[PDB]
RNA sequence: AAUUAUUAUUAUAAAUAUUAUUUUAAAAAUAUAAAAAU
């Protein structure tokens, strides 16, 4: 009897003679709640068994006491937000004062440089992007500052928007406040605060494109592609007229064919086939708008549809270059495309789905569908599977509710 | 096509293959596929006709695997694995290992059994056999299966008759030709010429464990090199006969053998002079053996200027006179070489030449003549990537403007401390070059005062960077924290400089590029030190050669005396036989040396090598490897997947039926990288498919 | 039990195979080029075409 | 073997005729030279060792009827497995085994500690039942001595 | 970090780390009558105490370690101590006019005076290397620092703090008068010289606004 | 602080801890500071009598 | 019965509800349990 300590939290083997215990099933042991007599504080309320007692205090001074805000100060805070013009130019402002402090990436043979930290400017560009609502990974800011090629680009686009942003108003603003200030009516929302809708893609609102890509061609050449499917297409809210729209159109999907999504490869390449040709088809910008959207096709595997886009870019623009081997590029894979034509072989081709996989796919011994199948959002144990009937699954033995027999077995209801 | 060979006369007797292919189609094979199942599969089907082959062929042929081999270290050391069944480990010889020992086994019975002519006729061919069989190190085959020259395995040598070792048991090669190439240099010669009668000098020193040569093999074309001399009398001048004699002097030196006669006339008859008038003193030249060398000058001829063999060989005598006699020479064919303006003469005497003076006694005399011959200059001209700061560092005054060098009493560079006051200047930094390679080249002598501020200060081996670049790529890195530093030596510049094209594969000379790419370009940007010609003779014991292998330690022995604060690590490689400088290296056991060597002021920085302290204080840190990912062994046999080659699979597919879906066509067990198809074997019964790469 | 183990007795469990063999070994993996997931060879997905071929 | 403590770089290449000389007695003195003792610079941590080159094995003496009656015995593991064999029934085996058995009787005497010391200073003896031995490229030096 | 910065770091252990008397005595015991003599202090008892205690700054003896020697560091940190020591109120009433701030805030000038003091003294030596690769850009705060602490910018500090500045001045017009003639930085990526027009002309114009100042 | 402390000239120090000592013997550690040189702890044994 | 545990807690009433918890791809001893005869 009685070989450990006293405490109920002891070691050894104990007895209920000499130390005769209350059934505690779980407490919390000398060093604090695991995880497992949590699982309880955040569903039954209280530690299972039940002789202690829920201090549910301080997570009611972090939710509820920090989100009140009596009648009386409710109506009008809203009136005190900042005006996100500003933090656009100033911030635009700041993130550019760093932007031009950031290092050179060091060039020394043998061995790749280190990319400059990103601590400098993570700060104000949180503030840039968050007015905005497009978030950018440090990384497409942090690889250009390193990229030769890029490093100046990149800045000097700011310096410009910065200029056309302290020199127009931001216009993105306006075409939600003319909303509230068209339909003839005596409101403007505001004085419109952003100066001193029927307009198109506006100098900023051209300009905030610009350097959007060229954040997002620092993600390329890290090689970040669906973070910078992210940027692109996020600036797909910012063209009004089809002329840009089609061109940022032709971006989103030369950056959906890297980062292995080639379904929206084509839509987006497809955009640049209504909405490409309206200039002089001599300069390489003319043929772009139509290989994207046969490209990723010549990508997704069905060369027939491929086959007849390419022929159909050859018609309206005479010689692009990329088009015209496309044409060409399709004569190789004869026959062992078209001989060779099942309609399910599609070999998995880059990275970016290869990556995606390893990720967000399913995997082996856990994750799978045999551990905890999502119902609803509700993580269902694997027996609790609505989607079957098949053994383990408690739908086996259901029965029949003492209505209509519907079942013509013996053994199995 | 599946042509080749030809089954054996009596056909249904005897249904042995036979060999038809030309031996440049085998050699053809043997490189355009050096994996080791193609490798194996050429080595085997040509020692199979080796007694066909001309001895021109065979010339060949043995000349063609050394291709395969190095100098280095372990010989057939092709392993398989490292089997862990046990605590400790073991190492399997591949197929290849098995192969040369059975080449070797087929060289021993057509040279000394068979055909016993076949060797005297061709007298290139036996200079070759025996190079070859030193590469293939026979007379020590426990290295075929050591990995770490710490971790000596006795796989080839030791059984135990529970089984253990059995088939691999007391393996002996070529024992039996090796010692029937000896009874062929005793007692024929007269068809060899002297580039071969110091070639088979070259090859029975070089097999032999340590390079003593069983001096009646030796003491047999001494015999018949006099013979080839009397015809002459002994006033042989011409100008490649005065090379013969700089290489049976450097042989004659690895063997030990001390003939002062070659000397007596190498060096140009100083010695056997400096013995005529004498008031009262030694007669030290003449250590006579006169009845077994011959009496031998050169002539009224050249006498002088000569070759980079000579002096790195002057070093190991150790006379006085002899090296102020061989300074001289050294002098004089630094002048001849330079006025000829040659490049290769003028950097080869000098890494033959840092090994005379790191033999003198007086470290001034040495150190002198170091800055009068701009040999932190010229050394570092070769080295691949470093004819940038070759440039740099011999600025026009600070190449080597007379550092203070403060030698004290014993030659120790008591200096530390003392120059340590530098004079008070504090080595400058920026000086010129607009370009901004301004920042100067960080000399040790004058960056002592940066060591002792310098946190953990880090030592290169030439090891470290071989095998892969990613430990001193990090050490790169961390350079510019300014509390770490990193010292490289011209010494393993150079021996860097050697395995960058001197290098068995060019998986190995391609990092030793991009191993000096580094070093090279971060000692120009003024991060690393280097410790040049100038101060490897300013640390290094006189008296003692301290190659990079001890210059890695006498840097690590005296810097852990004179600046004791500040760490010190090592990359280098765990199978260098330089992580142990006590067990290797260590010196002749003497009475005097302590444990205490190496805090002692008066004692040389190398007596600490006889004590387990030195490695104490040398840390030796892996800093970063590259990462433990596995390779690609889908494409290897597996014991698993062995199984399933040949298994009815019937019911587990249902429409896309194939032939044989495991089975690879040509492969051993559908393993891709065991690859044998068109390769020699027999299967009269059984298909086999034609070579197609992957 | 007769003692108590010292450490260098707890680690000597870990020197056999029978302990490499159970927790510290790695298996060789691959991309299936259909199913896009890591794979060992000889499990296969569900989805008809990782079923009907079997990569 | 380099393994610092092991010292070949001093060596001296010693040759014992065993011709006549009692077989107790060959025995010591070349423990002397194996073990290094005769080095005026012995420490025991040192295994300073000189070659001894016993030839002429099978002309060994035993005063008396000591061939006859003393026992080289060894008791293994097995149960009952304890074996006596006289150095007239060890030399029908091997001539050698008798000298090798009363070297380590003398090797053992000074280092039976430690294995590292057991057993090399053995190897160090090469012991040849007649005149013929490899090592003529050793230069044995005949080591004078008077029992 | 035993010995707190070995060169780089300001954070060092002297006379307020102490010593704990009442632990296993980690390393460097190498003889056990280093129990009642321990006898640190003589150098050789000390390299191998001081190595294996607190570790000697390496992040692991692989891992990532910061880059604090280069100038693109130093100077961008230097900004942020005088940013933070004497925030820009002291500045303002510093800078434009001459009247006396207050008492205190007149300390809070000097308590950050030989604040510049500790951090020069400390990451000199590390200023002088990088200064051969420092760049333009940040050659060009090292006069703009000195201001904010309130210190007319024209071994010991003084002797290395002149020479280092007379050192930057001429690698500043340098630049500035290889700006007037430069070549082309990028002809691709960005051939046309933007942002560079009015960015460097600043410069040139903020580079001669301190010179009457110092 | 009770520890009298001395300073030699290759870096190298030394305390001797004078807590409740009088003053005759803060003087002797007094001596005792400028005698020694602080470079080796050695064990007088016959082996270490000569340190060359 | 310390329990969500060896359990039809049955004073009474009863007779065709499929009325809703039991993992595992090896070998021995043991443990339950098992065709043929003095």
């Amino acid at each position: 009897y009685q070989r450990g300590s006293w405490a109920p939290g002891s070691k050894h083997q104990k007895h209920m003679s000499l130390n005769p215990t209350m059934y505690l099933y779980r407490f919390a042991g000398p060093h604090g709640p695991g995880p497992y007599v949590m699982k309880y504080w955040w569903t039954l309320g209280c530690f299972p068994t039940g002789i202690e007692r829920p201090f549910r205090l301080p997570e009611f001074l972090a939710s509820y006491q920090q989100q009140h805000v009596p009648i009386e100060v409710e109506e009008w805070l809203q009136c005190f937000v900042k005006n996100p013009y500003e933090e656009l130019k100033d911030a635009t402002s700041s993130l550019l004062k760093c932007l031009e402090e950031v290092p050179i990436r060091e060039n020394t043979r043998g061995y790749r440089s280190i990319e400059s930290g990103v601590s400098s400017f993570a700060a104000p560009l949180a503030q840039f992007e968050r007015q905005l609502n497009v978030r950018v990974p440090s990384l497409a800011v942090r690889a250009a500052l390193g990229s030769p090629a890029l490093r100046e680009r990149l800045k000097d686009d700011l310096f410009e928007y910065n200029e056309s942003l302290s020199a127009c108003g931001s216009t993105p603003h306006r075409r939600l406040a003319r909303l509230a200030f068209d339909e003839p009516l005596t409101l403007p929302g505001g004085i419109n605060n952003s100066d001193d809708p029927n307009p198109s893609t506006s100098d900023d609102e051209k300009k905030l494109i610009r350097l959007l890509t060229t954040f997002s061609e620092g993600c390329t050449l890290k090689e970040d592609y669906e973070s910078a499917f992210s940027l692109l297409s996020s600036s797909l809210g910012f063209s009004h007229d089809d002329n840009t729209d089609g061109v940022v159109h032709s971006n989103a999907s030369a950056a959906a064919i890297l980062g292995g999504l080639y379904k929206e490869a084509e839509f987006h390449g497809r955009q640049a086939a209504l909405l490409e040709p309206q200039a002089m088809s001599s300069r390489k910008s003319g043929g772009r708008g139509y290989v994207l959207w046969a490209t990723a096709t010549a990508y997704q595997e069905d060369f027939d549809r491929a086959s007849r886009i390419v022929e159909k870019g050859l018609e309206v623009f005479p010689d692009n270059a990329d088009l015209k081997s496309i044409q060409e590029k399709l004569a190789g894979a004869v026959p062992a495309a078209s001989s060779a034509s099942p309609l399910c072989t599609r070999m998995v081709r880059s990275k970016g789905q290869q990556a995606r996989a390893l990720l967000h796919g399913s995997g082996r011994s856990f994750d799978n569908e045999f551990d905890w199948v999502v119902f609803k959002n509700k993580l269902y144990p694997s027996k609790m599977n609505p989607s079957s009937n098949e053994m383990g699954s408690v739908f086996r033995r259901v029965g029949d509710f003492g209505g209509h027999i519907s079942t013509s077995r013996s053994l199995e209801p | 096509d599946l042509v080749g060979y030809h089954v054996h006369r009596h056909f249904p007797l005897l249904d042995v293959l036979g060999c038809d292919r030309s031996v440049n189609d085998l050699l053809a094979q043997f490189w355009n596929r050096p994996q080791r199942e193609a490798r194996t599969a050429t080595v085997l089907d040509f020692a199979a006709t080796l007694q066909r082959h001309s001895n021109e062929e065979l010339t060949r042929v043995l000349y063609e695997l050394s291709s395969l081999f190095e100098w280095d270290g372990n010989g057939l050391q092709f392993i398989a694995a490292k089997v862990l069944k046990y605590g400790r480990s073991y190492t399997v010889s591949s197929e290849l290992t098995k192969a040369f020992v059975q080449l070797v086994d087929a060289m021993t019975v057509a040279f000394v059994e068979e055909q016993p002519h076949r060797l005297a006729e061709s007298p290139a061919l036996l200079a070759q056999v025996l190079h070859f069989l030193a590469l293939v190190k026979i007379m020590e085959p426990n290295k075929w299966y050591t990995l770490n020259p710490n971790a000596p395995q006795n796989r080839a040598d030791y059984t135990h008759p529970r089984g253990v070792n059995r088939t691999c048991g007391h393996v002996t090669t070529g024992r039996a030709l090796l010692d029937f190439l000896e009874d062929m240099v005793t007692s024929f010669t007269e068809g060899w010429s002297e580039d071969d009668i110091l070639d088979v000098m070259a090859g029975f020193s070089g097999v032999m464990p340590d390079g003593k040569a069983s001096s009646p093999v030796l003491y047999a074309l001494l015999d018949e090199l006099w013979m080839r001399w009397s015809k002459v009398g002994f006033v042989l001048s011409g100008s490649e006969q005065a090379v013969r004699l700089e290489r049976l002097y450097m042989l004659l030196q690895v063997m030990d053998m001390q003939r002062d006669a070659v000397l007596d006339a190498l060096l140009g008859g100083q010695l056997r002079a400096h013995s005529t008038a004498p008031s009262t003193s030694t007669l030290p030249t003449l250590f006579c053996e006169r009845d077994d060398t011959p009496p031998l000058t050169l002539a009224q001829s050249l006498t002088q200027t000569r070759g980079p063999d000579f002096f790195s060989a002057v070093s190991r005598d150790k006379r006085a006179m002899v090296k102020a006699a061989a300074l001289r020479l050294l002098t004089a064919s630094l002048a001849k070489a330079r006025d000829d303006s040659d490049a290769v003469l003028h950097q080869a005497l000098v890494e033959s030449g840092t090994e005379l003076l790191q033999s003198l006694t007086s470290k001034s005399a040495a150190l002198s003549f170091a800055q009068r011959e701009q040999f932190d200059v010229i050394t570092l001209r070769a080295v691949p990537h470093m004819a940038d700061v070759a440039e740099r560092l011999a600025e026009q005054r600070a190449e080597a403007p007379f550092f203070p060098l403060t030698a004290s009493a014993g030659g120790l560079p008591d200096t530390a401390a003392v120059l340590a006051h530098l004079s008070s200047h504090p080595a400058p930094y920026i000086v010129l070059c607009k370009g901004r390679r301004v920042h100067p080249v960080r000399t040790l002598v004058s960056n002592l005062d940066h060591v002792a501020a310098v946190e953990n200060v880090f030592l290169l081996h030439s090891s470290g960077v071989s095998k892969c670049v990613d430990a001193l790529v990090a050490v790169a890195r961390r350079l510019r924290s300014g509390k770490d530093a990193l010292i490289v030596t011209a010494s393993c510049l150079r021996a860097l400089q050697a395995a960058a094209q001197y290098g068995a594969t060019e998986k190995r000379r391609a990092t030793a590029d991009r191993a000096l790419d580094i070093v090279s370009y971060e000692l120009e940007a003024g991060r690393a030190i280097l410790m040049p010609v100038t101060d490897e003779l300013y640390l290094h014991d006189a008296g003692t050669y301290c190659d990079e292998d001890l210059m890695l330690w006498t840097l690590a022995a005296y810097l852990a005396r004179d600046v004791p604060l500040v760490k010190v690590h090592t990359i280098m490689s765990s199978r260098s036989r330089a992580r142990n400088p006590q067990h290797a290296l260590r010196g002749e056991h003497s009475p005097l040396t302590s444990t205490d060597d190496l805090y002692n002021k008066s004692t040389p920085l190398l007596q600490a090598l006889r004590s387990k302290e030195l490695r104490a204080v040398t840390h030796h840190p892996v800093v970063q490897r590259p990462v433990r990912d596995p390779p690609q062994t889908l494409y290897n046999v597996n014991p698993i997947r062995a199984r399933f080659v040949y298994r009815r699979d019937k019911a587990l597919f249902d429409k896309y039926h194939v032939t044989a879906r495991n089975l690879a066509p040509g492969f051993s067990q559908g393993a891709l990288n065991s690859d044998l198809r068109a390769l020699g074997f027999y299967t009269p019964d059984h298909p086999q498919v034609p070579y197609t790469p992957l | 039990p007769k003692r108590k183990k010292n450490p260098m007795q707890l680690r000597r469990k870990t020197y056999g195979l029978h302990f490499k063999e159970r927790y510290l070994k790695l298996e060789e993996w691959y991309f299936c080029p259909l199913c896009a997931e890591p794979k060992k060879q000889g499990e296969w997905c569900r989805r008809e075409d990782c079923r009907q071929i079997k990569p | 073997m380099s393994k610092q403590w092991l010292c070949r770089e001093g060596e001296r290449w010693w040759l014992l005729d065993a011709r006549g000389q009692q077989l107790p007695h060959v025995a010591k003195i070349a423990a002397q030279y194996m073990t290094g003792q005769h080095r005026p610079d012995f420490t025991p941590g040192m295994m300073t060792g000189d070659h001894v080159v016993i030839t002429n094995i099978k002309d060994a003496v035993m005063t008396g009827d000591n061939w006859i009656r003393v026992p080289i015995t060894w008791q293994t593991a097995y149960p009952g497995g304890k074996y006596r064999v006289r150095l007239s029934e060890m030399y029908e085996r091997d001539p050698c085994m008798v000298m090798w058995w009363y070297l380590k009787d003398e090797v053992n005497r000074h280092f039976v500690r430690k294995l590292k010391t057991r057993t090399a200073p053995l190897e160090k003896a090469w012991l040849y039942e007649d005149s013929v031995h490899p090592h003529a490229e050793k230069n044995p030096r005949p080591l004078v001595w008077t029992d | 970090c035993i010995s707190g910065g070995g060169r780089g770091d300001l954070f060092t252990r002297h006379a307020s780390a102490f010593k704990p008397p009442a632990f296993g005595v980690l390393r460097g015991l190498t003889h056990s009558s280093q129990t009642t003599h321990p006898q640190t202090g003589q150098l050789r008892a000390r390299k191998l105490i001081q190595h294996a205690m607190h570790d000697r700054t390496l992040s692991g003896s692989g891992h990532h370690r910061t880059a604090v020697a280069t100038w693109s560091y130093l100077l961008p940190s230097l900004r942020q101590n005088v940013e933070q020591a004497v925030p820009d109120t002291l500045y303002e009433k510093l800078l434009t006019d001459e009247v006396p701030l207050t008492p205190a805030e007149s300390r809070q000038l000097a308590d950050a005076h030989r604040l510049l003091r500790f951090e020069l003294q400390k990451r000199i030596g590390l200023l002088e290397d990088s200064l051969a690769d420092a760049a333009l850009p940040y050659l060009l705060q090292w006069p703009a620092l000195f201001q904010r602490a309130w210190l007319r910018l024209p071994g010991a500090l003084v002797p290395r703090l002149a020479q280092l500045t007379r050192h930057v001045i001429r690698c500043v017009e340098e630049d500035l008068g290889r700006l007037e003639h430069g070549s082309e930085p990028r002809e691709d990526g960005a051939p046309r010289s933007r942002r560079q027009v009015t960015l460097e002309a600043a410069w040139r114009a903020q580079w001669a606004s301190l010179l009457s100042w110092h | 602080e009770s520890s009298i402390t001395g300073i030699y000239r290759d870096g190298s120090e030394k305390a001797y801890s004078i807590r409740f000592l009088s003053s005759m013997g803060i003087n002797v550690r007094f001596h005792r500071l400028v005698n020694e040189g602080n470079d080796y702890n050695h064990s007088f044994s016959a082996s270490h009598l000569h340190l060359q």
